[PDB]
């Protein structure tokens, strides 16, 4: 007989509470656990995986291995661009990265990015290239003079096939939106520096791969549902 | 006393006739420590050849006179290294000091009302579904006055309610903000100094107005001289500038 | 005279309202200065 | 100790009283001057002459949390439901925004900043248009920014894998819940001087974008024409604020915005005239 | 199997209340508090401010500056009165003051009220005024000899340009209605002293300025909704 | 200690930033080779110019006990009642598989195996198409594999002599229960590559096999015709999971297979093409 | 998820009973007591009061 | 800052959600090697 007091919300049914429940299946005994290699316990060691980005998305290569390289021509002698993309985490082309799908789940997103590329052509071709960062605020720079004044790095091909440049947090606030709608968070650029020179009796064309992953800083919060996928019908039993 | 002596870079202030000084909040401009920073790149610290002082454009006083109004940093957007450093970064931060000189004679009478006022937000002048247009809330160094005469683009144009705060607030409230007095029997002077407040720790600098500045004469100037008309003179000086994400020049 | 006080959920979200503590006296809103 | 106060509500003391004695000096503490921004510090025991009295007032009532921590309806929302085409009518679709009622906006406009956590309360109800209303279940759904947003009844959005739900049906209490402080930066804006990345939307409508609350009914066809309506209730927690503002003296005309003409209207004030300033 | 005893009240919605309900985002982790000038912790910091006050709210200047000052004039030879109001914290014309603002969100008020007087007119004028109170259960004074029966104050004006006087707590019980219907708490007055003298070549006319704040043993209780505001159509979205 | 870091989730702090000056030498940690299948370890003090940061944020969110443990619908089963032959109608019976909704599917289908524990909430709800429902009572009985499955409303299965069963009534609120990890092997299989003894059922079809839910109304004879539709929502908790793999990219077709083919249908993703790839 | 039991007579209005209710003025101050005289704290002081008996209660 | 923790149940399934721990930092999926 001890008075009580009923609070309002009660016999409510939400979906992320936290309650304890009665069992169905008294008396019962799981089965062991063995050892399975291979466990994951947080969502940010999949985040820190390169993946390979869709840079080359035109009608013609739309659904074939084309897209995701890009090519380079021994027959060009002048500072002229390859080709820029946007650095937002989730919008075209890097939101069907593995880090663009997970960030996908979630509103906010802070940290670094880091990007990688890799040189594939003939063991006796060399060619140097301009990787450049363009804070937001300004429009997307058009002449290599204009691309040159931010952060960039040089790159030079040799025994090493590979490069990798960062892009730093820079922000007002700590935290940005997923799907920003108006605003930008900046454009990658690159650039011929010299040329591409070829020997005789040699292909005269060379192609590029890109990669994207995560630094130590980067992290997700406030998950929501993803809008990279629907179902429109039923699906058949 | 009544004298007072400012020297921020290779420029100093002198005034025979003050009333003390203000400090916005009881708080000194300062930089940014490392555990409220939010950008993991190096600050630029321009020191001494960006904090001095800079005197805008006069403005008249006469018997029929409303009131003026100017809006930070937007003031100083073509001010030498000030200003170039704001149109080559993205973000930057930095205070304060604003200096008001307006003198006169002794056989003049008159009060002004001078207050500075964060994230001040004006409102339109027609009705309906309207809005502030870009370009009349940045009229760099020559600031807005209020007049009666026709404007073009009404439809982007904001409010000319004075009494009204230009936001729908009742003049004389506006006390509880950082605001100084100018009385022509008493002083000719104020000055206010005003510390970095925002929600972030830095800001982009040309699409954000932290503080504003306004001048309201509550009592009107009358005297028998022939001189009828006084000027009056506004100087800033930045303090604890630093900027940050260097790239290419926005103009 | 005395009351008690416990909480259920894990979240501080959760918990009721704030202990009342002070008024912070000093106003800097009078007197704007150092 | 601490329990005895804080029940007796005896936090907060209030300076008594002292006595005072005739005087006559040099210094007089009724002079000052005014152009200095600063506030007179003149006490009732300078100017006149007093008695010694204990006060017993406190100021409790004054303070943030009691003033903020009250629950106020922000908004209203009405649901026809149709008999002709039952899966394609029959939801509705909110902004979260808390300038749509004029009691809560003015009371939370009083200052810059602000940060506390949140209660929300449901009230809903149900009008009967037939000869009965039966069996009648609703769904509530958050919708964080970029999440899809369902357009019909049947929509696939409503499974909830991630986002959050709560169901009501006839005969069940009100529904009840928290949230924290949800914002990318250290606090809410409740006035922006500044545009957008495209110079437009001037004011706070591009800062402050908390997603969207939508509400469905679950119950399949049926025979019976009825209309729900369901108020919403918030309530602040372990607030927080900065940098106070003079109060509202006019009507709000739109959200986000502090415009304040109308059409064919002469601007109205809390001020009565007076015949004459002689006479009180 | 606990036996329990369900008492009155239970289940019902008080706007007052004050209960613990389950969160609907676990996990989640709000934003760090960085420093922010500023900070207000109580409402009686709002109170101890200065504001003007509007005196003159006759029609002619009702909307204006002209509603804050008051003309003196130095043709007048004579024990003059110049303005009166009533010293009711939530009535007309200081209701609308920060003091009187905030005073309309309760219902009952103590305390002692501080006025302050500015004088603004050219250097090499003078002029003497008296600042008389009158405490309740009397008419209002019409004369300056009833006037100065009472708790009043000489002004003089020379290089300070600035008086204050305060209005002593004088009431039965502890506490007053805010809004008092029929009952009065008294009047404020101000009478000619000697005269406004002024040199040759001079402007005849001086301006004045009033100010009100609260004293150290302010207070208010019992919270209510305020009368000075309404809406009567509905908010465009 | 340990109640507070969690009540605030301050626990999985994240390393700071350390300050850098200009160098050159020798060691070039930006040269690196990508042949080697592994990832780069560059840091951003190591490329550019930094300054020291405290960083504050905790990384509790992305746990998988976070990401898996929020209610989503799976199933959702009609019974429509009939006046006509009672006792031979009026019960339904289905097979238990996560494999009928996009969202929770796509969820979960980011591993190879895992292992949880479940629990389950019914929202029933009632159509009326008559002028009245009445008094209504429903039950819901789990068969395990190998267990009689009624074919009939008065069905002695019924009885539950050993079956769980739970059981409903208008007015009562949501019903709850909870199941532990209920599998032959150490783990669940959401992807198998083989076939059975026979040499057929190619896929998942095989090892998953949970048993049936089955449902009827209570009720006897009487004059009113109602629908009910109830709807299944599921939880994990003490969540494990092996092996990630890529996510999903094209809508799904059945159940138990990954065939993507749609007639009369070219194939969708998620890509939106350009103009051109000079032009952001 | 604590198992609980309910007991008949719950939900009802007993005039005599006696059990906390919730505020509806959080954080409100009463006002102080002075001291008056003249306090009464039972109902037999009253009792122990003579008084007068209308012996002659006829019609007259 | 701190909370009221109790099982009522006499099953393990029947308990609430588990505590969160550790993230295991050491990813063999960066570098799959010895
Ligand atoms: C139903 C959810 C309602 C929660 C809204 C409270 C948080 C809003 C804070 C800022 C909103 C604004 O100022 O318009
Ligand atoms: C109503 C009972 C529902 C319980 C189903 C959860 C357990 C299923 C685990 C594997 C099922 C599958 O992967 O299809």
């Amino acid at each position: 007989g001890l008075p009580v007091f009923i609070t309002p919300g009660s016999g409510q049914f939400l979906t992320t509470d936290d309650f304890q429940s009665p069992c169905a299946l008294p008396w019962y005994h799981p089965t062991k656990e063995i050892s399975i290699p291979g466990e994951v316990k947080n969502l940010v060691e999949i985040c820190q995986v390169d993946s390979l980005v869709p840079i080359n998305n035109t009608d013609t290569y739309i659904n074939s291995e084309n897209m995701y390289s890009v090519v380079l021509q021994s027959s060009i002698n002048a500072p002229d661009k390859i080709f820029s993309i946007r650095t937002d985490v989730a919008s075209q082309p890097l939101a069907t990265t593995l880090i663009g799908e997970i960030s996908s789940y979630f509103t906010h997103w802070t940290g670094s990015l880091r990007f990688s590329f890799m040189f594939c052509g003939t063991a006796n071709t060399t060619v140097k290239l301009l990787l450049a960062y363009t804070p937001p605020g300004i429009a997307e720079p058009t002449t290599r003079k204009d691309a040159m004044l931010g952060t960039h790095v040089i790159w030079d091909v040799g025994l090493q096939s590979t490069i990798s440049m960062v892009v730093p947090w820079i922000s007002a606030s700590h935290y940005r939106n997923t799907s920003p709608g108006r605003s930008t968070s900046g454009y990658i650029t690159c650039w011929y520096q010299t040329r591409l020179v070829i020997p005789p009796q040699t292909p005269p064309t060379a192609r590029l791969l890109c990669f994207v992953s995560g630094c130590k800083d980067f992290c997700l919060r406030m998950a929501r549902d993803t809008n990279l996928h629907l179902q429109s019908g039923a699906i058949a039993q | 006393d009544r004298i007072i002596q400012i020297t921020r870079g290779d420029s100093t202030i002198t005034s025979q006739d003050v009333a003390n000084a203000i400090v916005a909040y009881g708080v000194w401009p300062h930089y940014l420590s490392s555990k409220d920073a939010s950008a993991i790149d190096k600050p630029s610290q321009p020191d001494t050849s960006s904090n001095r002082f800079y005197t805008l454009r006069s403005v008249t006083w006469s018997s029929s006179s409303k009131g003026w109004w100017w809006k930070l940093p937007d003031a100083l957007k073509d001010m030498g290294i000030f200003g170039e450093n704001m149109f080559y970064h993205y973000l930057g931060r930095s205070g304060y000091t604003i200096h008001v000189q307006c003198n006169a004679s002794k056989f003049h009478q008159g009060t002004l009302i001078v207050a500075l006022i964060p994230e001040h937000q004006i409102a339109s002048a027609l009705h309906g579904n309207v809005n502030v247009g870009y370009n009349y809330t940045h009229p760099g160094e020559t600031g807005r006055e209020v007049k009666a005469e026709t404007r073009l683009n009404p439809d982007l144009q904001p409010t000319e309610e004075y009494w009204l705060n230009f936001d729908g607030t009742l003049l004389g409230n506006i006390t509880i903000f950082p605001h100084q007095f100018i009385n022509l029997r008493s002083n000719n002077s104020a000055t206010i100094i005003a510390p970095y407040v925002n929600a972030v720790p830095m800001d982009s600098m040309r699409s954000h107005n932290n503080w504003s500045l306004v001048i309201i004469p509550i009592c009107p100037l009358e005297t028998s001289s022939a001189i009828n008309t006084i000027p009056i003179t506004i100087s800033i000086s930045p303090m604890c500038a630093e900027f940050s994400g260097a790239r290419a020049k926005r103009q | 005279l005395n009351y008690f006080n416990i909480n259920y959920f894990k979240d501080a979200a959760s918990n009721g309202a704030s202990k009342l503590e002070f008024t912070q006296d000093p106003s800097k809103f009078t007197d704007p200065v150092k | 100790e601490n329990y005895i106060d804080e029940v007796l509500n005896e936090v907060l003391v209030v300076p008594n009283i002292n006595s005072s004695n005739p005087t006559t000096s040099n210094s007089a503490p009724a002079l000052d001057a005014a152009e200095t921004g600063h506030t007179s510090s003149v006490q009732p025991e300078d100017v006149i002459e007093t008695r010694y009295v204990q006060t017993s007032q406190t100021r409790d009532e004054m303070s943030l949390e009691s003033f903020l921590g009250r629950s106020g309806c922000i908004h209203e929302s009405k649901l026809e439901v149709t008999l002709a085409n039952y899966n394609k009518e029959n939801f509705t679709v909110w902004a979260i925004n808390l300038q749509e009622m004029a009691q809560i906006r003015r009371k939370f406009e009083l200052f810059t900043y602000t940060r506390f956590d949140s209660e929300i309360t449901l009230v809903p109800c149900i009008s009967a248009l037939s000869q009965d209303i039966g069996h009648i279940t609703m769904q509530y759904m958050y919708v964080p920014p970029g999440a899809p947003v369902p357009n019909s009844r049947d929509d696939y959005a409503w499974q909830s894998g991630t986002n959050a739900s709560v169901f009501w049906q006839h005969g069940q209490a009100y529904p009840r819940f928290s949230l924290p402080f949800l914002s990318v930066a250290s606090a809410y804006y409740m006035f922006y001087d500044g545009y957008d990345e495209q110079d437009q939307n001037y004011g706070t409508a591009n800062t402050n974008n908390m997603g969207s609350l939508c509400s469905r009914i679950v119950t399949e066809k049926h025979i019976h024409k009825v209309h729900i309506m369901t108020r919403i209730y918030h309530k602040a927690k372990h607030v927080k604020a900065w940098c106070p503002r003079p109060p509202r003296a006019l009507e709000y005309t739109r959200a986000h915005r502090t415009n304040f003409k109308i059409e064919d209207r002469s601007i109205q004030t809390a001020i009565v005239t007076r015949p004459i300033i002689t006479t009180a």
